[PDB]
Order: structure tokens, then C-alpha cells, then sequence
């Protein structure tokens, strides 16, 4: 989780399963 | 007065409507996606 890393109608939906679930 | 102002979108987010099937209820929760509960 260190390695890998709101304007025009473009959204970002929350992933249904948060990491502490995964 | 020189000073640093941000900007920001307004809110947006889509309204979603939860429902248990109309088989059961006419009651529906609503989900305003990614806002802070004021602007409702
Ligand atoms: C939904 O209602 C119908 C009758 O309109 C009933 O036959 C059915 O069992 C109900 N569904 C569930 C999952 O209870
Ligand atoms: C929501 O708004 C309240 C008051 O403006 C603030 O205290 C809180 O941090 C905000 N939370 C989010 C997630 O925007």
C-alpha cells in the first residue's frame, strides 16, 4: 500500500469493500 | 486585499434511492453520494 497510490461530473465511487474488510 | 482564495466544486454526487422492494414498503431511504450533510 505504500507503492501503489470531484470536478466535471466525474465521480469516483467508493469500493463497496473497504480495505479493512478486504 | 491580496490573499489566497481556493475554489472547489459545489457538491454534486448523484442521488441514490434505497428501497426494499415495493413488494414490502413505500418507504425509501435516500443516499446523497459524497456530500456533507448540510446542503440537503
Ligand atoms: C412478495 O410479495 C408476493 C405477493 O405480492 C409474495 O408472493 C412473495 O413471497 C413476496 N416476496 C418475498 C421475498 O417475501
Ligand atoms: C462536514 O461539515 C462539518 C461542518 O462544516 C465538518 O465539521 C466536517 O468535518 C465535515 N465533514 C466532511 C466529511 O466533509
Amino acid at each position: 500500500f505504500n507503492k501503489v497510490t470531484k470536478f466535471n461530473g466525474l465521480t469516483v465511487l467508493p469500493p463497496l469493500l473497504t480495505d479493512e474488510m478486504i | 486585499t491580496l490573499e489566497i482564495l481556493d475554489i472547489t466544486p459545489c457538491s454534486f454526487g448523484g442521488v441514490s434511492v434505497i428501497t426494499p422492494g415495493t413488494n414490502t414498503s413505500n418507504q425509501v431511504a435516500v443516499l446523497y453520494q459524497d456530500v456533507n450533510c448540510t446542503e440537503v
